[PDB]
């Protein structure tokens, strides 16, 4: 289903997974292409901006450190996961202006 | 049948230096004395309450060990999701 | 193509951990790094730590002719190797013969028209004649023997039975060449199997399925794939890079049209079922 | 011990859109409780939604609703565009 | 031959299971092996665990003459046992007459063209003659009483019971050696049940479902399935493999001709039906 | 029809104060207060359930979500009238 969805990520795993987390007790057959796809796309937005961070910093490696420079750089993934801890992420450099020297 | 030196008094391992640096990272440049035992009990609230959940999680599992998941699950329903810590 | 499993003890997994991945049966870096941790950790011997690393590391380095003339210039020469042609049509079409016929071609020389590799004839409908495979071998001038010798046949009995067979066929296909996959009534085990409305997903899925175990052998072994069906599915649209249309013309002369081709005019050719062969028509 | 998670899948999408990047064990886990926290966020909605509706089935459309309401603006915008093409080539 | 589904039981299917196979009606091996799951999953106090287990340890272990000469060498020596020969034409050309010499002749020893297995004719328009057989057997030297005790005899009032005959005769044909299944005016019920033209498709599904059973039974006791038609489906073209027209020549002589085959010839053969036997044409 | 736990709600207040009505904006306050503790408890026992690949939501998934869910006192009592009333109904 995923080849025939044009997905990389699993639609029969997906649909496996709503059919076992009692969310409803009927599942159509769209809805885990549909998901499938969306989870596909998040995973792609995350990546690709963490992979701009790697090479901004000369690494060809995603760390976790590259992972929370794109999310909290981006206002939507930022919105997104505003809730959320990047473990090993740190924070943001920034330093409030008024305690620089002058 | 060798268990460990009784543990007393830990939070006071979570000394001035390191609550300085944890406030360096979060962009403070002066510091009043009185903050670093402050610090403590705010920590020490934060961490009661995730641990509670937590063990609470491990003991309905019928558990001795507290894994990853009980901490995440813990943390999850306290509001502060982390990621990294599945599987 | 793979990436045996020796690669990764470069990567510094020791050896002896992936002497406990091949005993497992994963043999490629590819295969045991697109694979969870937790196929490597249930191997004896094998800790979640070593696990780690291996998929960690892991992830870094992961034209046989069909024997009548005209339709072969309608084909610009016969069927590419490599690739899935269908032909559909109706009943005493031919199809049959013309599965017996290019089970000999494929192993006549690439110069003559063939693929100088072996046939597979896989049966759903019984009608697998090695008599029909002599008689079309002694009309190109092949061993009757060697013909039989050069097709591995069984018979599916179910669509399940159908795609098991394509197992048996990416192991068998690496040891030996070959050059054609034959496929009778391919569609017949989907219409007698899966025979309800709400079914038509399951039976396409299936399909589908074996459609994509088909191009993977396609691709890995450059044979030809040639199924054949009955048109009284849209998703085979996709997957036939041919379409071609039979019709009887009475006696034993049939009509060809091509009813796709991206590249390929749409088209027709006249062709006979002659006792030796699929040969062109001679009025 | 057989575990299975998102991360060959996160690994191809990584490659379609950085082709010479990698990434580490962490990081990857990191996606993986990503995926699995979206999962949980759509599903629920969408469990949420089917059952306001007195509707026993999650559609395509509890999907597409939860989806508008858990993602932000654009991000959403293009996630129901992801979506919807899937679905729509998958019925074909 | 068969494999008796008490096999299955010793790759240790529990033996209660094996009794719900056998209630459902599947008797061996063989029988439980290629059908899929969701056949044993029907029966009552089975469930989809048990099921996956019988299919997976079910895999682990799983010339008739027609009496007429000039028919044989047509049909190149008799029926092909363990397949569906079907012979079609009009009435009075002697197909009740060739189902009651074949129900002897499957009796015959191979060598002498039969099956040396015993008979099955299920009769649907009360055209049964014992003293046929007899008859028969007195022609080929077969014991006509033999001949009745090799033949289990029942006759279908309808085609619901037209496939209940079915569960029985797999059952039966497990307990004794069987050459020749008979069905004898085998599209009437289809006529006269399936009357409508909304009914066309429902009695191509009751068909359908008949010829698989029969494709089972077939290959599960390697035995001859005769059927015979009046042309006044195309479901059966996919389903018969030897199509015979029958016609009739004035007299008891009929004209037989071969109207498919996908090996063999289309063709015509001389024979007649003599008091004795259905026999070579003799001017 | 349209159902809500007014009924239920009355007869509580009735054993508390039994002099004491109740205004129509106030039963529904309580009626959002019900069903939202419901699906506060069902949620987290739901999730217990499936975290330890159980099928089933038993009386102890719901002790333990009140446990997670209620503060102190409330927690204890809570319990305490979970056992009480499920020691009551079994015999």
């Amino acid at each position: 289903r995923s080849s025939r969805a044009g997905l990389q990520f699993p639609v029969g795993r997906v649909h496996r997974l709503l059919r076992k987390g009692n969310y409803s007790e009927r599942v159509g057959a769209g809805a885990p292409v549909y998901l499938a796809a969306v989870l596909e796309y998040l995973t792609a937005e995350i990546l690709e901006l963490a992979g701009n961070a790697a090479r901004d910093n000369k690494k060809t490696r995603i760390i976790p450190r590259h992972l929370q420079l794109a999310i909290r750089n981006d206002e939507e993934l930022n919105k997104l996961l505003g809730r959320v801890t990047i473990a090993q992420g740190g924070v943001l450099p920034n330093i409030q202006a008024v305690l620089l020297p002058k | 049948k060798r268990h460990r030196k009784v543990l007393r008094d830990n939070i006071q391992g979570i000394t001035k230096p390191a609550i300085r640096r944890l406030a360096r990272r979060g962009g403070v440049k002066r510091i009043s004395g009185l903050i670093y035992e402050e610090t403590r009990g705010v920590l020490k609230v934060f961490l009661e309450n995730v641990i509670r959940d937590a063990v609470t999680y491990t003991e309905h599992a019928k558990r001795k060990t507290v894994t990853a998941m009980d901490v995440v699950y813990a943390l999850k329903r306290q509001g502060r999701t982390l990621y990294g810590f599945g599987g | 193509g793979p990436q045996p499993i020796s690669r990764l003890e470069q990567c510094g997994i020791n050896a002896n951990d992936v002497k406990k991945l091949e005993e497992a049966g994963f043999h490629t870096v590819e295969a045991v790094a697109y694979a969870p941790k937790k196929e490597l950790i249930n191997i004896k011997g094998i800790s979640e730590a070593k696990a780690d690393k291996i998929l960690a590391e892991a992830a870094k380095l992961v034209q046989i002719t069909t024997g009548s003339k005209e339709l072969d210039k309608l084909l610009q020469g016969g069927i590419e190797t490599g690739s899935i042609t269908e032909m559909f049509g109706e009943f005493r079409t031919g199809k049959t013969q013309i599965c017996h016929t290019l089970a000999v071609t494929c192993q006549l020389p690439i110069d003559r028209g063939g693929g100088e590799g072996k046939a597979m004839y896989i049966d759903t409908e019984g009608t697998f004649r090695p008599e029909r495979l002599l008689a079309v071998a002694e009309r190109y001038g092949l061993s009757g023997s060697d013909v039989l010798d050069n097709v591995a046949y069984a018979r599916a009995f179910n669509t399940d039975h159908q795609t098991q067979l394509l197992y048996q066929a990416s192991a068998m296909m690496v040891e030996s060449r070959y050059a054609l996959l034959i496929v009778d009534s391919a569609t017949a085990l989907y219409r007698t199997d899966y025979s309800g409305r709400g079914e038509l997903s399951a039976r396409q899925m299936h399909l589908a399925r074996f459609l994509r175990m088909l191009l993977r052998l396609a691709d890995e072994f450059g044979v030809a794939v040639v199924i054949t069906n009955q048109v009284v599915g849209n998703i085979i649209a996709h997957a036939s890079t041919t379409r071609l249309y039979l019709r009887k013309g009475r006696g034993e002369t049939r009509i060809c049209k091509i009813y796709d081709s991206p590249c390929l005019p749409e088209a027709e050719a006249m062709f006979a079922i002659n006792a030796d062969g699929v040969g062109d028509a001679k009025d | 011990s057989r575990k299975e998670s998102y991360s060959i899948y996160v690994y191809k999408v990584l490659k379609q859109v950085h082709p010479d990047t990698g990434i580490s064990s962490k990081a990857m886990g990191i996606m993986n409780s990503f995926v699995n926290d979206i999962f949980e966020r759509i599903a629920g909605e969408a469990s949420r939604l089917a059952h306001y509706n007195k509707r026993s089935t999650i559609t395509s459309r509890e999907i597409q609703t939860a989806v508008r309401l858990l993602l932000p603006g654009e991000l959403a915008k293009h996630a129901v565009s992801e979506g919807t093409k899937a679905v729509t080539k998958y019925t074909s």
